């Protein structure tokens, strides 16, 4: 089986710059049957390049393919706003066709600190026997952020789930949502609920908290 | 132009079997390769198999070999993906893709690469039952920066399956709205959060209502979010 490895995982660049994506094959890709696809959130993949270098009609010429054997490269001569998406490489030189793990091209922007908010569980939810505490990290860059839950200043672990939004089309920032889930009993066992946020744009960890019932 | 139209979303229990269809319209059907590619939530593309209809030759990926059956019906110009012994990890979006050509009909010249794609078909495998969400208010803090910015929202909790759509003030409020990707809880139910940042000055006057829509359960919930009277 031919295994394709794309590099890098994430490519952070500004609009107008030259983007170069790499695809490395475990063995030689016979007959240069190498293809490049672009995928945006909520849509199906779109064929950018086939035959390592050939470009279908309708695809902008700023997309170009090159390479052979085991080394292949997708080049975007100038990064336009709609080019910031996910890119996959695919070999179809064997009967068994395989994809690369993909490369995300994101907009590189100025570092922005997250706006941190904390939300206690509503009375309506508490009436159902469960408690969800929500920590919001609003509009930040880069994407890498760390959220830590403190209950009575005790570090929580494995009782929270988070999700991150797609990079915003206007300010190129990210937003993170972390939900701490407890039973009503376990929630009423403690008093202080806090969310601590660590980010590159923060000189020191920001902590937003509340006291249960106040 | 070749167009591929797949069947609707499917909700299945572990151990069952599902069949996704891919109806082709325009171009020629018989001479071009039809493949199936699945994509798990937040994951990459994965080639499952392909078939050239006129040759009745199907090629499967070793990972699915034995559990998968890909067919091509030339009488209806329709390809089929059948997946048996479904497990929760089979939950994904299944795309049907056809290779492109240079010309038309049977003496069209194939390029191999998947130039045409279907709209995709969401297949969810779980023990959970279809459930409408409970929508709780993420009320604005009573310590919101006076004359600054405050965040509020709604927690769309415990529903099945995906997807859910959330709007604000029936689409009138779009600026500053963040509807987060849903997470799959350990209970087998989904949950997401939808927030929005507004001026603090508006908190006592403006009405904020999140409109949560869950088509798979025929559920429609409009929840009003207001400051807690503490
Ligand atoms: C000179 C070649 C043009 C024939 C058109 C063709 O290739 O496609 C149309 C039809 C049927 O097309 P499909 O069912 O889509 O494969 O094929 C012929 O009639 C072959 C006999």
């Amino acid at each position: 089986e031919i295994v394709l490895t794309q590099s890098p995982g994430t490519q952070s660049l500004s609009p107008g710059e030259r983007a170069t994506l790499s695809c490395r094959a475990s063995q030689s890709v016979g007959n240069n049957k190498l293809a490049w696809y672009q995928q945006r959130p909520g849509q199906a993949p779109r064929l950018l390049i086939y035959g390592a270098s050939s470009r279908p009609s309708g695809v902008a010429d700023r997309f170009s393919g090159s390479g052979s054997g085991t080394d292949f490269t997708l080049t975007i001569s100038r990064l336009e706003p709609e080019d910031f998406a996910v890119y996959y490489c695919q070999q179809y030189g064997q009967s068994l066709s395989t994809f690369g793990q993909g490369t995300k091209v994101e907009v590189k922007r100025t570092v922005a600190a997250p706006s941190v908010f904390i939300f206690p569980p509503s009375d309506e939810q508490l009436k159902s026997g469960t408690a969800s505490v929500v920590c919001l990290l609003n509009n930040f860059y880069p994407r890498e952020a760390k959220v830590q839950w403190k209950v009575d200043n005790a570090l929580q672990s494995g009782n929270s789930q988070e999700s991150v939004t797609e990079q915003d089309s206007k300010d190129s920032t990210y937003s993170l949502s972390s939900t701490l889930t407890l039973s009503k009993a376990d929630y009423e066992k403690h008093k202080v609920y806090a969310c601590e946020v660590t980010h590159q744009g923060l000189s020191s960890p920001v902590t937003k908290s509340f006291n249960r019932g106040e | 132009q070749v167009q591929l139209v797949q069947s609707g979303a499917e909700v299945k229990r572990p151990g069952s079997s599902v069949t996704v269809s891919c109806k082709a319209s325009g171009g020629s059907f018989s001479t071009y390769a039809l493949s199936w590619v699945r994509q798990a939530p937040g994951r990459g593309l994965e080639w499952m198999g392909g078939v050239i209809p006129l040759l009745t030759i199907t090629n499967y990926a070793p990972r699915f070999q034995g559990r998968i059956t890909i067919t091509a019906d030339r009488s209806t110009s329709t390809a089929y993906l059948e997946l048996n012994s479904l497990r929760p990890e089979d939950t994904a979006v299944y795309y049907c893709a056809r290779e492109g050509t240079t010309g038309w009909g049977w003496l069209g010249k194939p390029i191999g690469a998947f130039a045409h794609w279907g709209q995709g078909t969401l297949v969810t495998v779980s023990s959970a039952s279809t459930k409408g969400p409970s929508v709780f208010p993420l009320a604005p803090s009573s310590k919101s920066t006076s004359g600054g910015t405050a965040a509020l929202g709604c927690l769309v909790k415990d529903y099945f399956p995906e997807p859910v759509t959330v709007s604000w003030n029936s689409g009138a409020l779009t600026s500053g709205v963040h509807t987060f990707p849903a997470v799959l809880q350990s209970s087998g139910l989904y949950s997401l959060s939808s927030v929005v940042t507004v001026p603090s000055s508006s908190l006592g006057t403006q009405t904020y209502i999140c409109n949560v829509n869950h088509k798979p359960s025929n559920t429609k919930v409009d929840k009003k979010v207001e400051p807690k009277s503490c």
